């Protein structure tokens, strides 16, 4: 879904086709393209927008707090985070706005939890040669 | 050794008036936390009151409540209380002690109380300057809001001027949820919030480092051909700055997203609260509901 | 004279001398050591 805007070019089409075809044990199948009629559905659009927004907001928000907090750091890790951010930057405000940006970061983070994590419902311990059926314990 | 007890009897060594016992009877099927499990315990260990301390911080009280074991109250007798430890996956009846409105199908979390309304509800068993303080059972969105407010206040406190920090704390501490207004008591900033701030900063640094150019450029590219209220309200937050993708590599994209999911989980965990109950029933007066216990 | 460094930023120290080595000395101590060694070396067809 993230390649939706770039579909014009042949390289993007080849990448999409490679992404569609998936192989698991002894089985190969293709998953449908979430782009229909050259357009993306609103729910997948919201998911992609949320991902991109979280990335963009974190990129600019992080350094300000990192440079303040790393001076205090007793675990020598936050200085490394600051250095990593400086390398990233070299490769390339009212308090109300700061509050709004932080709250927006966290609200866009919450939008992704359906995609971000998933839960097991069954764990299998039996399988028939008829394998269509199996016995498993339920987890919820 | 001695197997863990499922039924706990609690006895008050303070003398009880008829009003006190009457108050106790109303609390059947509520959730009360205890620090340790024994067949027969004293009332001092019961409830959240033991941890109230000069530090007064909400964050440390939230930390303490997370480690106590939860029990449901079975029926009361004279000077005795019976508590039951629930088991994962079974079905239970639970009492809505707080003023928060519950709904069918949502998930409930346990959280320290935050004051509401006139702040005169505190009639719960004041005897010998011990008090029956009980935690709140709240639905997931309110817990997420509370944790998010606390963390945002902590992050904003850094390097901001003291007076504007006061103003931000004033505006952030109040919450309107499901047509009711609540306010967080004693939002102290200390070591307990500091460790969460450190982990949040680390996770944000890693998220910024990992994210691919495609992810970063998606929002910018979308605004060139789409237009909606969601998008325009969305792009107001961003810094103001035909073509083809400079680099296409689905395997790198897959691995990068795989790591980015782990980092997003790390960031998510510090505002997430563990679900203790999932409800599917409600008394039409909102006083009680039937829930499945988990955790 | 000045050394080149790989790490762009310095880090604080949280270890005792018996587990990691650190080169630390005040400027005055360095000058005193220099002059003392200077006289010592000379002191030693």
């Amino acid at each position: 879904g993230l390649f939706s805007l770039d579909r014009s070019y042949e390289e993007v089409k080849a990448a999409v086709q490679q992404l569609q075809t998936i192989t698991f044990r002894d089985a190969t199948f293709t998953i449908p393209d979430p782009v229909i009629d050259q357009h993306l559905l609103i729910d997948m659009k919201t998911a992609c927008l949320s991902m991109s927004m979280v990335a963009n907001l974190a990129s600019e928000l992080t350094m300000t707090y990192v440079r303040k907090l790393a001076l205090e750091d007793s675990s020598m890790l936050l200085v490394k985070c600051q250095e990593l951010l400086m390398r990233l930057d070299r490769e390339r405000v009212s308090p109300d706005d700061e509050i709004a940006r932080l709250s927006a970061l966290f609200v866009m983070l919450r939008q992704l939890d359906d995609l971000i994590r998933e839960q097991v419902v069954f764990t299998v311990c039996d399988v028939s040669p008829d394998n269509k059926s199996a016995t498993c314990i339920f987890k919820g | 050794m001695a197997a863990m007890e499922a039924n706990i009897f609690c006895t008050f060594d303070h003398k009880l008036s008829i009003a006190d016992v009457g108050k106790l009877t109303k609390l059947v099927a509520a959730v009360v936390p205890i620090p340790q499990r024994l067949h027969l315990i004293k009332h001092y260990q019961l409830g959240l009151h033991q941890f109230v301390d000069h530090t007064r911080g909400y964050v440390r009280l939230r930390g303490l409540l997370r480690n106590m074991t939860l029990t449901l109250m079975r029926r009361v007798e004279g000077n005795q209380i019976l508590l039951h430890v629930p088991t994962h996956g079974l079905l239970y009846t639970v009492l809505n002690t707080g003023p928060v409105t519950w709904e069918k199908g949502d998930a409930l979390c346990v959280l320290p109380p935050l004051f509401h309304g006139p702040l005169a509800r505190e009639n719960l068993l004041t005897l010998g300057q011990w008090e029956l303080v009980l935690p709140w059972i709240v639905p997931m969105p309110l817990a997420l809001e509370i944790n998010q407010r606390l963390l945002i206040m902590g992050l904003f406190s850094l390097d901001r001027s003291y007076e504007e920090v006061k103003a931000a704390v004033q505006q952030l501490q109040t919450i309107t949820f499901r047509d009711a207004t609540f306010t967080i008591p004693d939002p102290v900033i200390d070591q307990h919030l500091l460790i969460d701030m450190k982990t949040a900063c680390l996770s944000m640094s890693m998220v910024a480092n990992l994210a691919s150019e495609l992810t970063m450029t998606y929002v910018r590219k979308l605004a060139l051909e789409d237009s909606s209220m969601l998008l325009v309200k969305c792009q107001e937050l961003l810094m103001r700055l035909p073509a083809r993708p400079q680099h296409v590599s689905p395997d790198d994209e897959i691995a990068r997203l795989s790591a980015l999911f782990v980092m997003l989980r790390q960031l998510d965990d510090l505002i997430r609260e563990q679900v203790v109950f999932t409800v599917c029933d409600v008394s039409p007066d909102n006083k009680s509901a039937t829930c499945i216990f988990k955790g | 004279s000045l050394l080149h460094t790989f790490w762009r930023l310095p880090v604080a120290v949280f270890f005792e001398p018996h587990e990691e080595n650190v080169l630390r000395c005040p400027e005055r101590v360095l000058r005193r050591l220099l002059e003392d060694a200077a006289v010592t070396m000379r002191g030693g067809d």
